[PDB]
């Protein structure tokens, strides 16, 4: 994000910064970067067969 | 009663904008060393704000054109107590003897160093946060 | 994201006036915090040992609406308030 | 649940400034409820046994835009009004 | 016709900010006993707000620099009643 991590760790707020999933069939994620306490990792919930 | 610079050109003219030194008498140093062209002595009443009477025998083209002039050092003596002040106007009244506004520079005089730290119990509005405090009001901010 | 020259216009924002805290009955965070600036603004109440009553009364408002201490002359002379910071 | 901050700013603005009573004539509440300080605000109308007219007009509307009266010097300078609280 | 102390650095300056103690004369207890440097006698007058002279004849560097007094206890004699005030400015003459 071109941010400096020492100390703008003040600035992951939504109107700064904005994160979105999509697989360009519509379904979409909105993300809210004020609430990722320190790490945007993406884990799933897969079901298959 | 009193020995006074004239400080010329300062950047202390918002009533507002300060500048902050770990303790006084560094910042008395620092004043104390940087002067372009006009230090005397004289004496001034009170009551902010006030007013103090100047002059200049030494002119050709000078008169008022004491000009940039707008912050200003007094120690009272003997006291030897210092207190900075703004220089709001230059009113002049002859070919020489200009006269000065005044008004207290209460933030340099006497917040200097380490003290409003000591302050509890206040109810603050906006300051800058230790990197501490910084991790606490975060999720906050 | 945002603009680079508005991320600036807010990191100068917070840099220059602080962050907002609504804590009554506090004591003052550090007053060195930062590099380039402090901002400190502060409602009663208190007094400062051994000043004048009337110069009190100027302090305790002139507070009130809020001061910025910087550090350095030349950064009152500078474009260095974009990069205040702790330590 | 909000942060250990932000809850502690609610603690204080309560513990400062009270709860808000729509209560038309009522007797005010008791004066020493709370342990470090005690809110309390009120428009008329009453008077004080033997007070000069004057002076009067001033606690009523004094009281009018409130006054906090704390129950400990210590207490009006150090940060504990986070833990007011009754009995 | 009255006796005056002069408090110093004193926490009551909110107009609004206030000590409270159980009984008056607990209070008045309270305030005859803590001073820093200064106590007098005088008279003065009143129409808030007003004014009460006060001097000083031992200095050196005092004059005015009584500084940090910023509230005061009265006591009218005879009469015996008391009332404290804010002291809102020091004007010097």
């Amino acid at each position: 994000l071109g941010l400096n991590p020492i100390n703008d760790k003040h600035l992951l707020r939504p109107n700064i910064v904005t994160a979105e999933l999509t697989d360009y069939a519509g379904n979409r994620l909105p993300i809210d970067l004020s609430l990722i306490e320190t790490n945007l990792e993406f884990d799933s919930f897969v079901t298959m067969g | 009663l009193s020995k006074i610079k004239l400080f010329y050109n300062t950047p202390f003219n918002n009533m507002q904008n300060t500048l902050h030194f770990n303790s006084n008498e560094e910042r008395d140093a620092y004043f104390n060393s940087k002067f372009d062209v006009h230090e005397f002595t004289s004496t001034f009443n009170y009551r902010g704000v006030l007013r103090v009477t100047i002059d200049l025998v030494s002119d050709r083209s000078c008169f008022e054109q004491l000009m940039g002039v707008n912050y200003c050092q007094v120690q009272y003596i003997q006291s030897n107590r210092v207190e900075y002040l703004f220089v709001t106007d230059i009113q002049q009244l002859n070919d020489k003897v200009c006269e000065l506004s005044l008004v207290p520079d209460v933030v340099m005089t006497y917040t200097q160093g380490n003290v409003l730290n000591t302050l509890n119990n206040v109810n603050v509005i906006r300051q800058h946060y230790t990197q501490t405090e910084y991790e606490q009001n975060l999720e906050q901010i | 994201r945002i603009s680079q020259d508005e991320l600036n216009n807010v990191k100068k924002y917070y840099n220059m006036f602080g962050y907002e805290c609504n804590d009554y009955s506090t004591k003052l965070s550090d007053i060195t915090s930062m590099s380039i600036c402090n901002w400190v603004q502060f409602k009663g109440i208190w007094t400062l040992p051994n000043v004048d009553t009337g110069h009190m009364n100027m302090l305790r408002a002139l507070f009130e609406a809020g001061v910025r201490l910087w550090h350095k002359e030349s950064d009152m002379i500078n474009n260095t308030v974009v990069n205040n910071v702790i330590i």
